[PDB]
């Protein structure tokens, strides 16, 4: 298998500054119970 | 007359959003409880019901959309990170858009959505072919552009209060990773292949 | 915990996008041919496949989303304009979000979507209770805020290269319109009513 | 029937500055042919 764009450290990518949320097993409990 | 650069950007962005959700689910980045099983492309998917997670993913891909329509994207990468924010696993979506010529048939469209469905189906069962290392606890999305990333900054910043930055080596680089191919598609309007980088043995 | 303001903003925004598409189809603001049948809230609906139209509607509602989160929206209005850019018909979505307090764990998001389904069904049949629109119409979207609609200018301009302005009176005012109620709902998380203003 | 928020000319609403796209007979046919 050959990737088309192997990792190249001289062309760094963009990413969002913000982080995804931290979700606890308790917030996950409320999501399941409330939001299906 | 019709913006097929926009059509492929739309289809890809919609697909990438579903794939991100499914990756988080299958690789247990977040508790399974937040996910609702739905249907997309006539196949099963697992979508988060957590509002802030949903908004992060939607905003991320909405910012990528203008770069896709300009054919400026080489890779979209989901990086799973551990508590120290070291990469555990990377889901690499390599993308090329060929010149949109010979664009006809009633069939070139649903052919693409069935080709994209093959990626969703494979992610659903990708635990079968990936290493069983401890799961991560957070993630980021990397956008690799054909031109210098630093000059896609104005263009990618579509959403107020959702800024982008150039990634740090630390958060992206895996040393000697094991490459596990998952799926490859070719079509007249889009070619794509998906593989996973695992930590080296 | 859990951000119900964000939950309502999410549900509402998804519903409004589907309802805007359906209004355009059902009132023939664009030709039937650009639409594809889909299902939302288990109701057969119709969505545009025109990419620029889709992006315009998406951008519009993404801008409304942070206002719905804060409950600063009284009304979202789809205005249908005749060939002289005068309002001939308005689909008025009046919104209130109650204090979220006695939450009900019996599939809330499932219950609200059943409530919203009834609105989609009402829009689906409203061609039989409205006069047909004259040829050559377009549409716009109006957002009525609870505070002065110039405090909210910085908050609504969420999308790059998608500016908003204060509407002009001629974009909004219909003189002595006929009001056609379509649907009203109440839930723990949201109350809404939909009616159409038509020329008299 | 009674509206909750009757028209009040003292508080004008917000609207997008740009208008939605005009789709010609011709463009609608291509959408029907290829995209649906």
């Amino acid at each position: 298998f050959i990737p088309w764009f192997p990792y190249d450290g001289s062309k760094l990518p963009l990413r969002p500054k913000r982080s995804p949320p931290v979700i606890s097993e308790e917030a996950a409990e409320d999501v399941k119970q409330y939001l299906t | 007359d019709l913006n097929f650069g926009q059509v492929v950007a739309d289809v890809l962005c919609e697909f990438l959003e579903v794939a991100v959700h499914l990756i988080l689910y299958v690789r247990e980045v977040y508790p399974v409880g937040i996910f609702q099983k739905r249907k997309k492309y006539n196949v099963p998917v697992q979508m988060s019901c957590h509002p802030e997670l949903n908004q992060y993913i939607q905003d991320t891909l909405h910012c990528v959309k203008p770069l896709l329509e300009k054919n400026d994207v080489e890779k979209v990468v989901v990086v799973i990170l551990d508590k120290e924010h070291r990469p555990v696993e990377k889901f690499v979506f390599e993308i090329t858009q060929p010149p949109l010529l010979s664009i006809s048939s009633d069939s070139l469209l649903s052919h693409v959505e069935q080709l994209l469905a093959a990626f969703i189906l494979k992610i659903s069962v990708c635990d079968a072919v990936l290493d069983h290392n401890p799961p991560g606890c957070t993630f980021t999305v990397l956008v690799h552009t054909r031109e210098a990333a630093t000059r896609n900054m104005e263009k990618i910043q579509v959403i107020k209060d959702f800024p982008w930055i150039l990634a740090d080596e630390q958060d992206v680089h895996m040393h000697d990773p094991r490459l596990i191919p998952l799926k490859t598609m070719t079509s007249d309007i889009l070619k794509m292949q998906l593989y996973v980088e695992e930590r080296a043995h």
